Parts: C-alpha cells; sequence; structure tokens
C-alpha cells in the first residue's frame, strides 16, 4: 500500500469537518449518503455476482473517497458503480464496463430501459464511468489494497472455537459495520473485528473463556484494544443496527 | 477537483526517453528541487488497465534492498515513478569491456537469490526472470525489476502458462503446467547464473518444442524416473551435460554445483532460494565482494 499508516484514519473532529460539510451537507445527511452508496454497492455486487469481499473493498473506497471529495460534487449514484468496477478489477473478479453500466442502470432506474448502446448518451455514460474510476484512483493515491475486519474475525472465531452461529453473526457484524458506520475510517480492522466479535457474543449470550494466561480473547487480536472501547463501539454499532429496518431480524433467534 | 495524494509529474523534469513500456513511454528524469534521478513509466477498453493495477499492487507490497522501488504514482495520463538505475545485467554481460571476478559474480547471485527469497516469502512470482530484468545501481546494488507480468500466488491453481520469456522458461511451463510456484523463478536464476560466465543465454530456442529439445540436450531428458509423474500431459536418449557443457566457462566446482542444482528438471527437486543462499558457493573463498 502507498501509505503512510494513519493517512486514512481520522479523528471524530476530522469526520465532522468533512469535504461535504464544507458545502453545507449536515452530518446526518452525509452518514445517509454513505449508507445509500453502500446499499447500492451491495445491490449491484449481488447482481453482478461479485463476492462480499469485492463489495466491501468498494465500500472502503467510497468511504475514503468522501474524506477527500464532497457528495455535493460527486453523487453516490455515480461513484458507487465506478468504485465497484475498480474493486472488481483489484480483487481479481473483473467485470466488463458495459456489464457494470447495465446493472447500475437497472438498480437506479428499474422502470427505465437502457439507452441504445450506439447512442451518444450511452457512449457518454461509458466514458463518465471511466473518468470517475480515474478520479477515484487519484483521490486514493492509488492505495487499493484494503485490509478488512473479516480477515481477523475468521482467525479469532476459530481460534476460540465459536459455534457456526457465533462466527456467522460476527461476519455479519463486520459487513454491516461497513454499511452502517464509519468505523473503517477510524479504527484498524483488527479493532473493528474485536467490536464485531464482542457484539456478536453479547447478542448470542456467548462468553469466550479467559485464556490460561489470564488474557481476554481480544488481547490476542489487538494489543491496543480495551474493554471500555469495545463496549463504547458495540453500543454505537448496536444503535445503528436497531435503526435499520429488518437488519437485526437476520440474526434474531426466533426459537 | 482536489488531489492531495497524487502529485503532478511536472515535479520531475524529463531529461531523455530510454524506451517505451507496455502502456506508454519510459523517461529518465530529474526531480526539480533535489536533482534526484528517477524513471517515469507512462500508463484501454476497460478503463484503467487491470494489468497495471496488478503491477502497482505488487510494487507497493514489495519493499526490499534487492527489489526495484516504486517511489510514487504521478498524474498529468499516469506515470509510475522509480528510483533510476543505470545498468542492467543483460547490458553489462553483452559488453566485452565489462568484467566480473568470481567474487563479484558470487555477490550478484547472492543479491538476486536474496531478492527472490523476499518476493516469494511475500507470495509473489516474478514470472519474467531474465538478465535484462535484473538491474544494478551505480552503487552496485542488484534490483529485481519489471513486475508487469508478476502475480500473487497461494495454495488446484490454474495460473496462466503464457509466462516467462521462452529462453528462460522452465520445463514445467513448456509441458503445460498451470499449478506452478516459486521454482519457475529459480530455473530462471539458474539460466542467469550460467550467463554470468557464458556471457550469453545458454538455451536460445525458437519455438516451445525447440526449447524443450534444447533443455533436454542440456539437462538430460524428461523421464518419469528423473521427474516423478512427468508423464501426465520429446527426446529419449539424452544424458545430463549441464556440468560438461558449462565446465568450460565456469571452472569453479561450487559455481558448477549450484547451477546444476538450479537447472533441475523436476520443479520439486529444484533448489530454492533459501538453500541456494546456503550453498558453499557463497561460503568459500574468494568470499562474495562488492561491486564497482
Amino acid at each position: 500500500r502507498k501509505n503512510n499508516n494513519k493517512r486514512w484514519y481520522f479523528t471524530r473532529e476530522q469526520l465532522e469537518n468533512s469535504p461535504s460539510r464544507r458545502f453545507g451537507v449536515d452530518p446526518d445527511k452525509e452518514l445517509s449518503y454513505r449508507q445509500q452508496a453502500a446499499n447500492l454497492l451491495q445491490d449491484m455486487g449481488q447482481r453482478l455476482n461479485v463476492s462480499q469481499l469485492t463489495i466491501n473493498t468498494a465500500i472502503v473506497y467510497m468511504h475514503r473517497f468522501y474524506m477527500i471529495q464532497s457528495f455535493t460534487r460527486f453523487p453516490g449514484n455515480s461513484v458507487a458503480p465506478a468504485a465497484l468496477f475498480l474493486a472488481a478489477k483489484v480483487e481479481g473478479q473483473p467485470k466488463k464496463l458495459e456489464h457494470v453500466i447495465k446493472v447500475a442502470h437497472t438498480c437506479l432506474h428499474p422502470q427505465e430501459s437502457l439507452p441504445d448502446t450506439r447512442s451518444e448518451a450511452y457512449l457518454q455514460q461509458v466514458q463518465d464511468l471511466v473518468i470517475l474510476e480515474s478520479i477515484i484512483l487519484q483521490t486514493l493515491g492509488f492505495e487499493l489494497t484494503i485490509d478488512h475486519p473479516h480477515t481477523h474475525v475468521v482467525k479469532c472465531t476459530q481460534l476460540v472455537r465459536a459455534s457456526k452461529d457465533l462466527a456467522q453473526t460476527s461476519y455479519f457484524m463486520a459487513t454491516n459495520s461497513l454499511h452502517l458506520t464509519t468505523f473503517s475510517l477510524q479504527y484498524t480492522p483488527p479493532v473493528v473485528a474485536c467490536v464485531c466479535i464482542h457484539l456478536a457474543c453479547k447478542w448470542s449470550n456467548w462468553e469466550i473463556p479467559v485464556s490460561t494466561d489470564g488474557k481476554h480473547w481480544w488481547e490476542y487480536v489487538d494489543a491496543t484494544v480495551t474493554l471500555e472501547l469495545l463496549d463504547e463501539l458495540t453500543h454505537e454499532l448496536l444503535q445503528i443496527l436497531e435503526k435499520t429496518p429488518n437488519r437485526l431480524k437476520r440474526i434474531w433467534n426466533w426459537r | 477537483v482536489e488531489c492531495p495524494f497524487c502529485d503532478e509529474v511536472s515535479k520531475y523534469e524529463k531529461l531523455a526517453k530510454i524506451g517505451q513500456g507496455t502502456f506508454g513511454e519510459v523517461f529518465k528524469a530529474r526531480h526539480r528541487k533535489t536533482g534526484q534521478k528517477v524513471a517515469l513509466k507512462k500508463v484501454e477498453k476497460e478503463g484503467f488497465p487491470i494489468t497495471a493495477l496488478r503491477e502497482i499492487k505488487i510494487l507497493q507490497l514489495l519493499k526490499h534492498e534487492n527489489v526495484v522501488n516504486l517511489i510514487e504514482i504521478c498524474r498529468t495520463s499516469i506515470y509510475l515513478v522509480f528510483d533510476f538505475c543505470e545498468h542492467d545485467l543483460a547490458g553489462l554481460l553483452s559488453n566485452v569491456l565489462v568484467k566480473f571476478t568470481l567474487s563479484e559474480i558470487k555477490r550478484v547471485m547472492q543479491m538476486l537469490l536474496n531478492g527472490l527469497y523476499y518476493i516469494h516469502r511475500n507470495k509473489i512470482l516474478h514470472r519474467d526472470m531474465k538478465a535484462a530484468n535484473v538491474l544494478i545501481t551505480r552503487d552496485g546494488v542488484l534490483k529485481l525489476a519489471d513486475f508487469g507480468l508478476a502475480r500473487a500466488f497461494s495454495l488446484p491453481n490454474r495460473y496462466t502458462n503464457r509466462v516467462v520469456t521462452l529462453w528462460y522458461r522452465p520445463p514445467e511451463l513448456l509441458l503445460g503446467e498451470r499449478d506452478y510456484g516459486p521454482p519457475i523463478d529459480l530455473w530462471g536464476a539458474g539460466c542467469i547464473m550460467a550467463e554470468m560466465w557464458t556471457r550469453s543465454p545458454i538455451m536460445q530456442g525458437n519455438t516451445e518444442q525447440h526449447q524443450l529439445a534444447l533443455i533436454s540436450q542440456l539437462c538430460g531428458s524428461i523421464t518419469p524416473e528423473v521427474w516423478p509423474n512427468v508423464d501426465n500431459y520429446l527426446v529419449k536418449g539424452q544424458k545430463r551435460k549441464v556440468k560438461d557443457r558449462l565446465k568450460a566457462y565456469v571452472r569453479d566446482p561450487y559455481a558448477l554445483d549450484l547451477i546444476d542444482k538450479l537447472l533441475v528438471l523436476d520443479p520439486a527437486q529444484r533448489i530454492d532460494s533459501d538453500d541456494a543462499l546456503n550453498h558453499d558457493f557463497f561460503w568459500s573463498d574468494p568470499m562474495p565482494s562488492d561491486l564497482k
């Protein structure tokens, strides 16, 4: 990765003073614009048949892109398709340009119909995407290698022998933390991963036993991590989850 | 549109073309403030070339004294910026005035093998091992260069067989292997090592079949006895002449023994960078010495 190490991690005050804020987008609006872009990425990604990993990667691109650019200048509905197109290439699941354009269009305009692939209006939207991919590459300074919390969750939930249930709920937490929060702009992936495992445990009434050494499980995942921070971050994630219609239902034990 | 993390290439002053790469031209240039010399490599139908993304991703991962260093990426088009390197092994070897002692040849092979150990440890195959892709700096530091065909690997892989220049291409690939690993780069290390004395690529085929024939006329013939399971995809009488045919140029026993262990037919019996580094060739007199 073209770094350095804390270039893409921001303080809450830095998150407050975002490029969009400068052009009069309220905090709450901006959070929404992020959530809608992530939703559009997930919708497109599923239809294009890329992996959750590829979608996740595109979501981080988007998140980072908007620490530099403003939603007032680049609409989420334009950046998402370019971000996904780029991420599919980067993650080794290249999707064709016409293909991403076709799927973007059906997601954004279900009732409309794709223009004629010979029209100047269609040739132009193909070019608008290419141009936007290039703007994204340059905004991210060509740092495209993304580390996700999922990598570290997998490690832990196995090295603690969690039920499939617990591990699946954690992966779910990790994925939703990308859609619903800006954790990826604030905390390292091993930390985010601890947050997700912690909440998954609380949600499932599971307790991971203290290690023989007297070390809590998260100490094997990230040394900076404290129970205070974990509880603060899980509460934040739980709150946005409760505000997202039908989301908790997916992990709710109905028996 | 703001762009904090992508500088304009105008910071560098173009001095002289020194080629034309895969995606555009190659320039020698000068930082306008410090004078630091660098190489600028410029970058179709599917937006930004996936091949260039791959190379960039790999250059950003690999940071090591014996691997070329990508400084940054610059806009204007797009340019990859590298620390400039005056020489390349193919050039120095095709130059009669240029002369290596046994001691320096040792050093060169040591740096090369050390670079390979590093890139492999990082799950990268270089896939384009050749003298011209080995750089040497004004200060005698060897750098593996040109990762445009390189690729990450892992652990039934179906990697592309369209890999490695023909003269440096290992048996496996010529027999159609797609589940190959680091041993392909080491075969190339072998061909380059031998080239340090012969001053010329030991096996210069014209087609894959000619290459496979040439390989047999040097390393013996492809035999399920020699190479367990090879018969799963030639000459029949050939016998190993690696040490005999190079006996002339090399002379030093240890050098010949190491080259013999590099140009081994079965990829799985071919020595790796770690063991190669441990070979007595690097640990007997004259011990490896610096370049000047």
